[PDB]
């Protein structure tokens, strides 16, 4: 019902380095075209958290807007990576990949984007952990997002933040204490500036609406950059008009209007409650990982 | 830009040898590194893509490896037709795609002395008022050679130009062509036209000469 | 699939270099490939110029983005390079290529089109014999032409063994000169006819010159 889900905040770049052969429709994602790195995020029933905050950035978008850094190394060569630590981290994370993908990406324990990739003519197995060659396969040109998450820019320092969960020995690759039930649990997490992955007992989010540029979707459908729209008390490259939210902060002309700007439902600054403090995270998401808990 | 640096920039190796070419990226590019071969007078041709996958039809003596910043192309059992310039290229970013500077592969073989031939100007050219005398050094190795033009025992300078073919894809030899250009008048003023050739495979300099107007 | 570049081999400084790449076989329409232009400048390595998608989206080398336009006509299996305000630094062999499906490697490549940036005028060559006097040498002198290249074959392409066609030399006059020689058995000098086939496409010059053993 939202016709502007493909009108992305920031640059809207949904490609991964090395796989640039879908740039026509992924750089940027926009109204027209299909993008194998992005479209799966809008399949109803899948990625519910992102679909509730769909006007925030995807992981690839955050990376290309310099909000999230790339892991070092940026990828794990699954064909020959057995025994390496990047395969170790990926293996504790229960994931499902659809067929025909040669890459999948995720936010790792250091709060950086990592990926697993397969050599030419190979695709990821269903668990996203290995590679196989299917003789009848039309391979995608993008990377599959492994986690249900969303991102935003933030300067809020999270250096003193760390994972704290009641009676948990280990969560994913994080050993919280010395120690036991063991199970695959869907754990929420957040990443903050200068922090690592912070797993959470509970996901407590609140959204503060605002009139920042990323809270608006503009069109001429064809996307339009709001930076050309003059603020109230300013001038710009073009002339614009919008809804009540837009006109409260921008100069609405309503005559010779080059673009129309609406307020994006599901934008604004998200804040998360971590150990009784509200903080502004860089990314927030869910992932299915091994959790070991104390019976005692 | 991602800078691609190849090593060595040039090398000489014998038939049957292993040739190793290294490519370094200025940042981590995973396996998105491709290798091309460009033979003389031909366009580059894809040899290996994504670090290690062989292009269909490329023989098994070519192999590639690498991940991150250090990549290696290996040619086992070097064959005479492998004489070429080899390039690496990152396909990690398109802003811009960048190539290595290229590695030129020379074939080392036994010394071979040139066969020397001299060609007087043709009557057809003399009708137009110019005279070209051509000295040919055929099928020699190594490339280093010296051609000295002499007109009536007088050494020439600044009136000759030379060019050398690329290494032959079969016998791995070089050939050289030198042209001495005079006006018809200056040409007809003199009798003996000679080129003296100095090359490592010759015990002493070899002179090929003709007398103008004599068979 | 096979690719071929075509276009003028001589552009005057500050004017516009234009080249076309023709794709053979199935139609590029409906396909999803990228199509790139690459050049080898005089005495340098390979430089990527830019690319155009089947649908028209483009990406250019940042150092050339102000002078370059790449376009595509999928109904005719063509794509095009246009480079404005050229200088001598743009003299090069230009290649078109299809890009890889999953990453931007290049396969297949065109044959390459040499483009020279110069104010000098086109001039066709003069072809002179280099007549032979148990192995003899004969050849042809292709003199005073501009711009490059010239192609030389022997006996309509049948004679290839022992053939050496040398790189051209730029003379002080600003004109190129090249030689092409072949070594044959002396015994065949009176039986076999030897003919050098010289093509200079920039001037549309075609010379089939018979090289006779000089009667002396």
């Amino acid at each position: 019902e939202d016709p502007h889900l493909r009108n992305r905040p920031g640059k809207g770049h949904n490609y991964i380095d090395g796989m640039t052969q879908e740039d026509a429709t992924c750089k940027p994602v926009t109204y027209a075209g299909a993008c194998s790195s992005f479209d799966v995020l809008l399949e109803k029933g899948k990625f519910p958290l992102f679909q509730s905050y769909a006007h925030h950035r995807t992981l690839l978008e955050a990376v290309h807007d310099t909000i999230i850094a790339k892991a070092d190394p940026p990828s794990c060569d699954l064909q020959s990576a057995h025994g390496n630590p990047c395969m170790k981290e990926k293996l504790v994370m229960k994931t499902h990949c659809p067929n025909d993908y040669q890459s999948a990406h995720y936010l790792n324990n250091d709060g950086k984007m990592a990926s697993v990739k397969c050599p030419p003519k190979y695709e990821l197995t269903e668990d996203c952990n290995f590679c196989r060659q299917m003789t009848g396969a039309s391979l995608k040109k993008g990377s599959y997002p492994l986690q249900d998450l969303f991102c935003q820019s933030s300067e809020d320092d999270g250096s003193k933040l760390k994972t704290k969960m009641k009676g948990v020995c280990e969560v994913g690759v994080q050993a919280l204490k010395k120690c036991l039930s063991t199970a695959h649990e869907v754990v929420p997490f957040a990443v903050f500036k200068n922090s690592k992955k912070v797993y959470l007992d509970k996901l407590d989010l609140k959204t503060e609406e605002n009139l920042l540029p990323d809270s608006f979707v503009c069109f001429e459908l064809k996307s339009f950059d709001i930076s050309q729209c003059p603020k109230i008390g300013g001038h710009g490259s073009k002339k614009c008009t919008g809804d009540a939210a837009f006109c409260s902060a921008y100069e609405c002309t309503a005559q010779y209007a080059n673009a129309y700007c609406s307020h994006a439902n599901g934008s604004g600054i998200v804040q998360i409650q971590v150990s009784g403090v509200w903080k502004k995270p860089l990314c927030v998401g869910y992932e299915r990982v091994v959790v070991k808990r104390e019976l005692s | 830009d991602i800078q691609m640096t190849q090593s060595p920039s040039s090398l000489s190796a014998s038939i049957g040898d292993r040739v190793t070419i290294t490519c370094r990226a200025s940042q981590h590019i995973e396996s998105f590194l491709n290798w091309y071969q460009q033979k003389p007078g031909k366009a580059p041709k894809l040899l290996i893509y994504i670090a290690s996958t062989l292009q269909g039809g490329v023989p098994s003596r070519f192999s590639g490896r690498g991940f991150g910043t250090d990549f290696t192309l290996t040619i086992n059992s070097l064959q005479p037709e492998d004489f070429a310039t080899y390039y690496c290229q990152q396909s990690y970013t398109i802003s811009p795609i960048t190539f290595g500077q290229g590695t030129r592969l020379e074939i080392k073989r036994t010394v071979a002395a040139p066969s020397v031939f001299i060609f007087p100007p043709s009557d057809e050219q003399l009708k137009s008022g110019t005279a070209s005398v051509v000295c040919l050094l055929n099928n020699f190795y190594p490339r280093e050679a010296k051609v000295q033009w002499k007109v009536d025992n007088a050494l020439q300078s600044g009136n000759s130009q030379e060019s050398v073919t690329e290494q032959d894809s079969k016998d791995s030899t070089y050939s050289l062509s030198s042209t001495l250009t005079l006006s018809k008048a200056d040409y007809e003023k003199h009798k003996v036209y000679a080129c003296e050739v100095t090359h490592q495979g010759l015990s002493s300099p070899v002179t090929k000469s003709f007398n103008r107007g004599e068979c | 699939v096979q690719l071929q570049e075509s276009g003028p081999g001589l552009v005057k400084p500050s004017q516009t270099l234009s080249l076309t790449c023709t794709v053979s076989g199935d139609s590029i329409s409906g396909g999803d490939y990228y199509w790139s232009w690459i050049r080898r400048p005089a005495g340098e390595g390979l430089e990527w110029i830019g690319r155009v998608h089947t649908t028209g989206s483009t990406d250019y080398n940042p150092s050339l983005r102000t002078r370059v336009t790449i376009s595509i006509d999928t109904s005719k299996n063509h794509f095009f390079l246009k480079m404005t305000s050229v200088t001598a630094a743009d003299t090069a062999v230009y290649y078109c290529a299809r890009e890889g499906d999953y990453s931007a490697w290049f396969d297949p490549w065109g044959q390459g089109a040499l483009v020279t940036v110069s104010s000098a005028s086109t001039k066709g060559p003069s072809v002179f014999p280099l007549a032979p006097s148990g192995t003899a040498a004969l050849g042809c002198l292709v003199k005073d032409y501009f711009p490059e290249p010239v192609t030389v074959s022997w006996n309509s392409g049948a004679l290839t063994s022992g053939v050496h066609t040398f790189p051209a030399v730029l003379q002080s006059s600003g004109l190129y000169s090249l030689s092409s020689v072949v070594t044959v058995p002396s015994s065949s000098l009176g039986t076999q006819t030897y003919i050098c086939n010289v093509n200079h496409k920039p001037s549309n010059t075609k010379v089939d010159k018979k090289v006779e053993p000089k009667s002396c």
